[PDB]
């Protein structure tokens, strides 16, 4: 995955949790695809 | 000559593998010579040129054949590759050629970003470049025809930007070795697709090499005891040196009545045995000395390790007669260069010493450098530079020991020329600009506590020349007597009391 | 819901809490009181909802009080009046007559529609015809707002793009008569894929990718035969010179060093051996080629640390380029170390700078690091940017800053790791990335030069690094001709000063054509910022004939960002029946 | 016995070499001590 990093001083806008979601999007897509590198054909 | 009824030569089409069957099938002497007779080299540099006013006039108003944008690399490559022969050398420096030359240059120079996409532009600045790699190898007067044109176009250049191609010509074909082809023909063996006059197997053997090195240097990357021993065909019964180097062989060639343009040279090896006027020939001309004599190093100067120094040696060698002295060493002078682009930081001063050194005030070329600079303010430069690096300031109204050193041998010089009418040899605007600067202070700060020597070579130069005398008078012990009690102090030998009693005769 | 707030670990989160009925009652002047409830709903310690959190915090922010007068009814205007928003959508897809829309104007109107978005994140049982009529004019041009932001636009507006997208797909609780944004946002992004090639940025493509990798999981097989298409078009006009090829076997020299022209640099902190398998994070910093490193320069240290470096038109042209430099490796040593070793380092720029993207590679001894800016005075003027404290785990990855702050010093404070051992490390100091000129809108954000010496000075630059690049392209082609072409075949290639000397050469080769790949997108952002436009895609332009005429890089990073859609793709069916119609696509001659 | 192209596109997939410390070491009698010491 990546670190708990997320931007402080863009906690005084409104996007904080989109920027949130958007890492967290990253994420997912990292886990999947190592997932799939990892795993074989059944 | 069966060859040229098939593609159409007794409009025209030739795709990149019909030239390049050409330019291979073309390097035999009676193949070249159908191929100068045959129209096919003028009408394709016809085509050409026109090909190049027509992109030029399209660009500045926003037996022919049309010749695209595509095709044209490819059949530059072609001339690239006919012109290993010697009489296409000879025909390339005609003035039937000529339009090709001034066309390409003004075509990839003057018409800047029909439309030249980035690839293609690339494909015709290399292929330019290696046309101009083919032209002037081996063959003077193709080297002082590229070096007249390069003047000429430098002489016409805008006011004050230069392009790309210009440049990187300028950084490339004249700041490398000039390289030829040797060949060399053994019983022995000697240790890609060449010409089939090149031979085959290892008992052959072909090179691309620069001309500075030597014959030892080749032979070595390939008691009665065997040596191996160079001849020619054009020489009998004697060998060649092995510390002789490829441009004193070349001249002697073309002494010998080798043809011009001759792009390989033959070499044949021999076992000797050994028991345990050639090398004192003058050397190639090269192109750039060849663009250098015309003056051209002021002319692109005018268009363009401490720092100063570098910048310093791009206004000395603006001077006349600079480039002659400074070519004398090759790699030191093309290193120096290289450091333009982006030992060294003391040959700027160095070679104006010795140009200084070698003009002298009894001729017109010396008095005329020297008013050039004073004109141009190298003086008013040494003189900032001298006070910067010994922290001191003119008289308002261990590197740095090096420098100081060369700027002390540079200003002796510029004084006496022959330390290295004679009171109107100089003006005064010379006197008046020296009384100003930091030349006493420093004098005084340095003495009172090799670079003696060039201190006391200063003295006696500024008490040679009448005019420069009254310098010498401290704005209250003289100069003299000073020196005369250090001179004590130290008591080489000779030269430190012959100087002091010439620096107390002059005070007296 | 707690579900809407939880951050990535999930052992934390934060809500931001707002409403347009919130201003809407402010209108009145009235309210000054508020209540906040939490409740467990339901359909050792066993803690049941409410109980089951552990450490609370509240912050209240205010608005910002600008020069306008009355500003109630101005801010009320928007959300009782809904023609703005369309206007907006108009404003994105340039069918105004009103002259043509620069790239500042569309970065505006897509802050203040995010910030529109943000706000109606969360309507209260208000009327949301206003919400209705900007989702129906948002999916109504959602495939001309997708291509002029993610395809004709740089890293920044199509980062806010993907934000104002995402914060639209994240707020979906539409009626039963309107359908969701996933539905139509995925159609809208497969009617985009032809015109993938002749794109401008990496990034933008990286956030179209990402935005469709998330959305793809509600209908699977028009993206499927979509990538699967282009992926046969774009690998069949791959393939075609010897040169990059004898490169690659002869040295396993994958860039081509005679291309000039590059798409996107992706580095990370985190040839390939084949055996463990016998970097998925990588793309986590996209983007760097139209933004530019910066220098460091320590100015404060702690006590017990030591950064260290780890092992006339020329003229000002030369230092213009010097300038644009990628630093060498530093990084910092610690004498003594203990747990919750507390130390501190100042950076400087030199001079007020645009920052961007930063990376702190992973020090598995460190606890928690944190970075702070300033620009004159450490109380004057400070701003947190990030705190992290799973260093150990992961690498520090902080990607395009948005709004992009202004600076000049960092401060970088760093606590070790606990029941640490005293055995000596090295804690790096990363890659910072910036903007060298800072443009006058961002100025006003938080002696400056015009833009017109800055962009001739600039063009001269590249013009310059363009001549570098060629004649280091021509010392490449003839050393690299003089390599050995044995008829031996390809045995003896995979079995020395020469090998050392076309490294060096490739090496020099690959550093300045990455330079003038972004010089030439640093003077066309300043071009863009003069008023002009990139590449228009024009509505006649044949998908086959912007294939052919892609730079070879593009369709690289492109091939590599598609097929690990459909990498992710396949493994998102969970192990169940893959789709017929890319398991029918890729035939026999199609996988050959 | 020459190497051949195997060899060479083998040798890297996994000038005298110790191969000691690979392998393990025993002993037909308990001994007080086990001898991977000496490995």
């Amino acid at each position: 995955s990546v670190s708990q990093a997320l931007d402080a001083r863009l906690e005084v806008g409104l996007e904080q949790q989109a920027e949130l979601m958007l890492k967290m999007m990253s994420t997912l897509e990292a886990d999947s695809i190592l997932q799939a590198l990892t795993n074989t054909s059944p | 000559s069966l060859l040229m009824g098939w593609m159409g030569i007794t409009p025209l089409a030739l795709t990149e593998s019909h030239l390049a069957t050409l330019a291979s099938s073309s390097q035999s002497p009676e193949a070249i010579k159908q191929l100068l007779d045959s129209g096919l080299p003028s009408l394709l540099v016809r085509s050409l040129a026109s090909f190049c006013f027509s992109h030029i006039s399209s660009s500045e108003s926003i037996n022919k054949m049309p010749i695209t944008a595509d095709l044209v690399a490819p059949i530059l490559r072609f001339l690239t590759e006919v012109g290993n022969s010697h009489i296409m050398k000879d025909w390339l420096g005609g003035s039937e050629v000529n339009p090709l030359w001034t066309a390409l240059l003004f075509l990839l120079c003057h018409s800047g970003s029909t439309g030249l996409t980035t690839q293609q532009r690339t494909a015709i600045e290399n292929a330019t470049v290696a046309f101009f790699l083919q032209c002037i190898s081996c063959h003077p007067n193709n080297q002082k025809l590229m070096a007249q044109v390069l003047c000429e176009l430098f002489q016409t250049s805008p006011q004050g930007n230069i392009s790309g191609f210009i440049r990187r010509l300028f950084l490339q074909l004249m700041l490398e070795d000039e390289k030829v082809t040797m060949f060399l023909q053994s019983p022995c063996p000697l240790y890609v697709i060449q010409h089939p006059m090149y031979g085959a197997g290892h008992k052959f053997r072909t090179l691309h090499l620069p001309v500075s090195t030597t014959l030892s240097d080749v032979l070595d990357r390939v008691i009665t005891v065997p040596v191996f021993h160079l001849f020619h065909k054009l020489l009998a019964g004697q060998p060649l040196p092995a510390e002789m180097t490829l441009a004193q062989l070349l001249t002697l060639l073309y002494d010998r009545k080798l043809p011009q343009g001759y792009r390989s040279i033959d070499l044949t090896v021999k076992l000797g045995s050994r028991v345990i006027s050639l090398l004192e020939t003058c050397p190639i001309q090269s192109p750039l000395q060849v663009f250098a004599g015309m003056g051209g190093l002021a002319l692109i100067a005018e268009r363009l390790i401490p720092a100063h120094s570098l910048a310093a040696f791009g206004l000395f060698l603006r001077l006349p007669g600079y480039a002659e002295v400074l070519l004398k060493e090759r790699k030191h002078a093309q290193c120096l260069l290289r450091l333009v682009l982006g030992v060294l930081p003391t040959l700027p001063f160095h070679v104006l010493r010795s140009l200084f050194s070698t003009t002298p005030l009894t001729t017109d070329d010396g008095v005329l450098l020297r008013r050039m600079a004073l004109e141009i303010g190298a003086l008013h430069l040494i003189l900032v530079c001298l006070s910067a690096l010994s922290h001191h300031s003119p008289r308002v109204p261990r590197l740095e020991e090096e420098h100081v050193t060369c700027l002390l041998q540079v200003l002796a010089s510029y004084i006496n020329p022959v330390s290295s009418q004679n009171s109107n040899a100089l003006p005064s605007v010379l006197l008046e600009l020296l009384s100003q600067s930091c030349l006493i202070p420093a004098m005084s700060s340095y003495l009172r506590n090799p670079l003696y020597r060039a201190l006391l070579e200063l003295l006696r130069a500024i008490a040679s020349c009448a005019a420069m005398v009254p310098l010498l008078l401290p704005l209250q012990t003289s100069v003299g007597t000073l020196l005369a009690k250090m001179k004590t102090c130290v008591d080489l030998v000779p030269d430190i009391q012959k100087t002091a009693e010439i620096v107390y005769a002059a005070t007296t | 819901w707690l579900a809407s707030g939880l951050d990535l670990s999930g052992h934390a989160g934060m809500l931001t809490l707002t409403s347009p009925k919130l201003v809407k009652g402010m209108a009145g002047g009235k309210y000054r009181s508020f209540l906040i409830h939490v409740k467990a709903v339901n359909e050792s310690e066993n803690l049941r909802g409410c109980d089951l959190l552990q450490e609370v915090s509240v912050t209240i922010r205010r608005f910002k009080k600008t020069s306008i007068s009355k500003e109630r009814v101005q801010r009320c205007a928007m959300l009782q009046f809904s023609e703005f928003h369309e206007k907006l959508v108009n404003t994105l897809c340039r069918k105004t007559d009103d002259g043509q829309i620069t790239e500042h104007a569309q970065s505006l109107v897509l802050d203040t529609l995010c910030w529109l978005a943000g706000v109606h994140s969360n309507g209260p049982g208000s009327s949301k015809e206003g919400n209705e009529n900007l989702l129906s004019k948002t999916r109504k041009f959602l495939s001309d707002i997708v291509r002029v932001c993610f395809f004709e636009a740089g890293r920044s507006i199509a980062h806010k793009c993907a934000r104002f997208l995402a914060l639209c797909i994240s707020n979906g609780k539409c009626d039963p008569c309107q359908p969701a944004f996933g539905p139509v946002l995925l159609k809208a992004l497969l009617d985009n894929m032809s015109f993938l090639p002749a794109a401008t940025t990496g990034g933008s493509v990286y956030w179209y990718f990402v935005l469709l990798n998330y959305v793809k999981d509600e209908d699977l097989a028009g993206c499927s035969t979509a990538c699967a298409s282009l992926l046969t078009a774009v690998s069949r006009q791959l393939q075609d010179t010897p040169m990059e090829a004898l490169l690659q076997t002869r040295y396993g020299l994958y860039s081509s060093p005679f291309d000039p022209v590059l798409f996107d640099l992706e580095m990370s902190g985190s040839e390939i051996d084949l055996s463990d398998v016998l970097e998925g994070s990588f793309t986590s910093l996209t983007g760097l080629l139209e933004v530019e490193p910066l220098h460091f320069t320590c100015v404060s240290t702690s006590d017990g640390t030591r950064i260290e470096r780890d092992d006339g038109l020329a003229l000002a042209i030369s230092h213009a380029s010097h300038f644009l430099q990628p630093p060498p490796h530093q990084s910092i040593i610690i004498e003594r170390m203990h747990s919750g070793a507390r130390r501190f380092v100042t950076l400087d720029f030199g001079r007020p700078i645009l920052l961007t993207d930063v990376l702190i590679p992973t020090c598995g001894d460190l606890a928690s690091l944190s970075i702070d800016i300033w620009t004159l005075g450490e109380e004057v003027d400070g701003r947190r940017l990030v705190v992290a404290t799973d260093i150990s785990t992961h690498s520090l990855i902080l990607h395009d800053l948005i709004p992009p702050p202004v600076c000049r010093f960092m401060k970088i404070t760093v606590i070790g790791r606990y029941g640490s051992t005293n055995a000596r490390a090295k804690i790096p100091l990363g890659f910072y990335y910036g903007h060298t000129y800072i443009l006058p809108w961002e100025s006003e954000l938080k002696n400056q030069p015009e833009i017109d010496q800055h962009l001739a000075m600039m063009v001269a630059l590249q013009e310059d690094i363009q001549c570098r690049y060629n004649l280091a392209c021509h010392r490449l082609e003839t050393l690299l001709q003089s390599i050995d072409l044995p008829p031996l075949n390809s045995a003896n290639n995979a079995q020395v000063e020469e090998d050392s000397r076309v490294f060096s050469a490739y090496q020099d080769c690959i550093q300045l054509q990455l330079q003038l790949n972004l010089a030439h997108n640093a003077v066309q952002r300043l071009k863009v910022a003069l008023g002009a436009s990139r590449k228009m895609l024009s509505e006649t332009s044949n998908p086959e004939d912007l294939i052919q005429t892609s730079s070879t890089e593009q369709l690289r990073t492109i091939i590599r960002y598609l097929l690990d859609t459909l990498l992710s793709l396949l493994h998102a069916s969970n192990g169940h029946s893959v789709p017929a119609v890319l398991q029918s696509t890729f035939h026999a001659q199609a996988c050959e | 016995t020459a190497r051949s192209m195997v060899s060479t596109i083998m040798k890297f997939l996994d000038g005298i070499h110790n191969f000691a410390p690979l392998g393990t070491i025993t002993s037909s009698s308990p001994t007080a001590q086990p001898a991977e010491v000496l490995l």
